[PDB]
RNA sequence: UUUCUUGCCGGAGGUAGAGCUACUGGAUGGCCGAUGGGCCCCACAGGGUUACUGACGUCAGCCAAACUCCGAAUGCCGGU
RNA sequence: UUGCCUCCUAAAAUGUAACGGAGGCGCCCAAAGGUUCCCUCAACCUGGACGGCAAUCAGGUGUUGAGUGUAAGUGCACAA
RNA sequence: GUUACGGCGGUCCAUAGCGGCAGGGAAACGCCCGGUCCCAUCCCGAACCCGGAAGCUAAGCCUGCCAGCGCCGAUGAUACUACCCAUCCGGGUGGAAAAGUAGGACACCGCCGAACAC
């Protein structure tokens, strides 16, 4: 036995991320016609869901664990743009072109910005 | 005399003096007690007189618990004055007593002396009380 | 040391309320409720006189044998709602119990004997909680005072506890404290 | 011989103005209050002095949402 | 006064559009802010009179 | 790592008096130090 | 008939009562025992002894128009 | 004493009187206004030269007891 | 469809919490390694941001079991109360608490994705 005493950086990252997410969520939400594009991000993968908060359901989703996205030899920005175009295509198939961006409690930029601008050019107006 | 060190408000309304004592109706500290039967305002004058009465009667060794505190002030406007010009200045202190509340409690070896000291105290109070024992 | 249960009669309350309870209390009857693991809160009138008699004979904590319309049940007094003034018992609570059943209870502690003369013995906690079987419940247990030395405290952990019974209270709960008898120049110095 | 008090302010007539199940117009103010004793609910907005008003026609109904008393406007069906 | 009433006038048309207050002890110089001019039609600097 | 606000920091060569050579980095604009009492000199450090 | 009454339904309260280890204050008696009190060996180090005063805490019983973890009956708003 | 604001009286909607019980106001801030993003205090224990309970540093416990220009009340840690 | 999975939510937001004991690392979730580049510290690549896959279940996460603390909580009685009787006392019919007891509870529900026979 070796009882640890401190708090781990995982806890502070996770719950501070959740607090930022909730503060954000106080002001955006998803309908059927203008759903919410929520994003997760880790050291390996980036995830997106298209949510109708009236139900708590998901309309479309994507991540960087699909076959094609793992088929890219490029950079994390390349995976981000691939996910963005894929989720834009899936949303357009589902019958929607307007959305609100839930950045997920991460600062807007880097790969999240790349994803968001890929979806922007791909057909989703936000 | 028993006087609170400070009260948040020094001019309150008269304590509502209705109902039966719900809290503080059992003898717990000593073995014999004086337990009330009528609503009243037991001032610190009454309490001091009753306590000195008990101490004079037993006079040897035994514990007297005054488990009521006079901490509610009754005011009185100065004499010869008409009505109006606001409420008076507080000048005596009171415990609000309901029928049921044990007022004084005593611990002493024997029986008759304890009973007699308790009734000596009772005679100094503005109410009817009765001597109650530690058992049902 | 099994205690023989006491045999009362009871009968189901037809209708409930403060009016019904007042009327029943007026006819020399006590309203009461059975519960426990019998999982049926059953509303029972019982004889007030016999209830008081058995509570006198065997304290607050005593097993009863209730005859509910012919059915035979074992009960144990859980609580008694008593008027502060008229002192009549108003209501009773009856856990259902059976043999070989541990149950938590509160037992009065009555100091026995005389103490050393220069000081007075005074109890702070008159009741001590014990875990014990339904039949083996002591109605009262004693604490020893026989010429103690100068003022000292007594706690539940050093009491001669009966057999088959277990202390529940934390052992460091004071029960009886011998405190030096106030002198002539010490008794009237406190209280003002 | 004088009282050093004897001043008070006007009553502001605060309180709930529309109760549960009450049909309102869009824009009706529903509860006047000081702080946020009732928090804005679905399709209910909050004014500058913390006055709750209805952002859509419907029926008033109260609720609790994560330990917060809230007021909501429910769309009644068009006959 | 220490917080007197002041007026703000557009520079490009000299029309007095707004009246406000400010502290002379803390803002000794003329206060200037970009306000909205109804006849200039757009936001213009406005300077204390 | 800001642009230029921090004080100058470069690698430095530190030589002991008793012959120890320390390969370090400091804010010394020169980058060269010699010290006569070091980790092998004090009686408390090496028991002498 | 929009009025009023009665039944049912949808509401928001903080009164009576109660409780307080749920807050703000008052307030009874115990228990351990500080810090700060005195003394010894002897230093104003350090240690322990002593009616010490006895922070905090804790056990049990309480109190409040401007206290509330709670909390009715009625009344009130609407519908039916 | 006379206008305004807050509380209790005021009897759980609103309103409610007395030379009833308590206090504030006649301002302040060009940021103490707008928006965007980020953070969580007070207190307590432990470890530190000045530095003492107390000043700044580090570790922990800490869900609100701190703070909110300004009385009081309603609020606010989702943060106001 | 199976999952000692990962997200996004809901519930008059603790019956869900705190604590304790015992497990796991498929993909995932993490920690971890570095600061070349976007970006960052009122100093610090600790945080945030960008790149990587050497090591890990020690945490975070999730799973199972404990009722020790916190939480929930009846039935009955009682307090209080509307209306009505009633020459003060008091009573009847309806409503009915707080505290306490019996007990409950180590949450439940939903929608997407991951791996897996498909
Ligand atoms: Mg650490
Ligand atoms: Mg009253
Ligand atoms: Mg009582
Ligand atoms: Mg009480
Ligand atoms: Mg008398
Ligand atoms: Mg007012
Ligand atoms: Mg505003
Ligand atoms: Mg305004
Ligand atoms: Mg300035
Ligand atoms: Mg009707
Ligand atoms: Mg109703
Ligand atoms: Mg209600
Ligand atoms: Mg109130
Ligand atoms: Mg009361
Ligand atoms: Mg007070
Ligand atoms: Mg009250
Ligand atoms: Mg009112
Ligand atoms: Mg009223
Ligand atoms: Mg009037
Ligand atoms: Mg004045
Ligand atoms: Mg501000
Ligand atoms: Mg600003
Ligand atoms: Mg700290
Ligand atoms: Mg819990
Ligand atoms: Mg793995
Ligand atoms: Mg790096
Ligand atoms: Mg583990
Ligand atoms: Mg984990
Ligand atoms: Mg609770
Ligand atoms: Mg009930
Ligand atoms: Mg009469
Ligand atoms: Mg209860
Ligand atoms: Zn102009
Ligand atoms: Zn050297």
């Amino acid at each position: 036995a070796h009882k640890p005493v401190g708090q781990n950086i995982s806890e502070v990252r996770r719950n501070a991320r959740l607090r930022r997410h909730a503060r954000l969520r106080k002001k955006v939400a998803g309908t059927a016609e203008v759903p919410r594009l929520v994003v997760n991000r880790s050291a390996r993968h980036i995830h997106v869901q298209l949510v109708n908060d009236l139900n708590g359901t998901t309309l479309a989703a994507a991540s960087s664990i699909e076959a094609d996205v793992r088929a890219i030899d490029g950079d994390k920005k390349a995976h981000s743009v691939r996910v963005g175009q894929l989720i834009a295509e899936r949303a357009k198939a589902a019958g929607v072109e307007t959305v609100v961006f839930d950045r997920g409690g991460y600062t807007y930029g880097g790969r999240i910005a790349a994803l968001a601008d890929a979806a922007r050019e791909a057909g989703l107006k936000f | 005399m028993l006087i609170p060190r400070k009260v948040k408000h020094r001019k309150q309304h008269h304590p509502e003096q209705r109902g039966i004592a719900s809290g503080g109706t059992s003898v717990s500290f000593g073995d014999y007690g004086i337990q009330a039967l009528e609503h009243a305002y037991i001032t610190n004058r009454q309490i001091e007189s009753a306590r000195i009465a008990i101490n004079r009667h037993i006079k040897r060794g035994g514990k007297v618990w005054i488990n009521i505190f006079p901490d509610r002030p009754l005011t009185k406007k100065p004499a010869e004055t008409r009505m109006g010009s606001g409420k008076g200045s507080p000048e005596w202190w009171v415990a609000n007593v309901k029928p049921g509340r044990v007022l004084f409690e005593l611990s002493y070896p024997d029986e008759k002396t304890a009973r007699d000291a308790l009734t000596r105290a009772i005679h100094k109070l503005p109410i009817k009380a009765r001597i109650v024992t530690r058992e049902e | 040391t099994a205690n023989i249960p006491n045999k009362l009669t009871a009968n189901v309350r037809t209708r409930t309320g403060k009016g019904a309870s007042r009327q029943a209390r007026r006819d020399g009857k006590v309203p009461a409720v059975l519960y426990g693991h019998g999982t049926d809160p059953q509303h029972l009138e019982l004889n007030a006189r016999d209830f008081a008699a058995v509570l006198r004979s065997h304290g607050t904590n005593a097993i009863l044998t209730l005859d509910i319309e012919g059915t035979e049940q074992l009960a144990l007094t859980k609580a008694l709602d008593v008027h502060p003034i008229r002192r009549n018992i108003q209501h009773a609570d009856l856990l259902v119990v059976q043999r070989g059943e541990k149950v938590t209870v509160e037992v009065t502690v009555l100091v026995e004997g005389d103490a050393t003369p220069g000081t007075l013995v005074t109890q702070d906690a008159n009741t001590i909680e014990i875990e014990a079987e339904a039949l083996s419940i002591p109605e009262q247990l004693t604490v020893s005072v026989e010429g103690v030395e100068a003022g000292t405290q007594i706690t539940a952990g050093q009491i001669s506890l009966p057999e088959g019974v277990n202390l529940i209270s934390d052992p460091e709960l004071l029960v009886v404290n011998v405190v030096e008898a106030p002198s002539a120049e010490a008794l009237e110095e406190e209280g003002a | 011989s004088s009282s050093r008090n004897g001043r008070d302010s006007a009553a502001q007539r605060l309180g709930v103005k529309r109760f549960g199940g009450q049909v309102v117009k869009a824009g009706e103010i529903l509860v006047r209050q000081r702080g946020t004793h009732f928090h804005p609910g679905v399709n209910v907005g909050r004014g500058g002095d913390d006055t709750l008003f209805a952002l859509a026609p419907g029926a008033v109904e109260f609720g609790a949402k994560r330990g917060r008393k809230t007021v909501n406007i429910v769309p009644v069906a068009r006959p | 006064d220490v917080r007197p009433k002041i007026t703000l006038a557009c520079e490009v048309c000299k029309h007095r559009n707004y009246i406000t207050k400010k502290n002379r002890r803390n803002d000794p110089d003329r206060l200037e802010i970009k306000k909205f001019c109804p006849n200039c039609g757009t936001h213009q600097p406005h300077k204390e009179s | 790592m800001k642009t230029g606000i921090h004080p100058e920091y470069v690698d430095t060569t530190v030589q002991c008096g008793c012959g120890h050579s320390f390969t370090t980095r400091s804010t010394k604009q020169s980058g060269t130090i010699v010290v006569e009492v070091c980790s092998q000199c004090h009686p408390f450090y090496t028991g002498k």
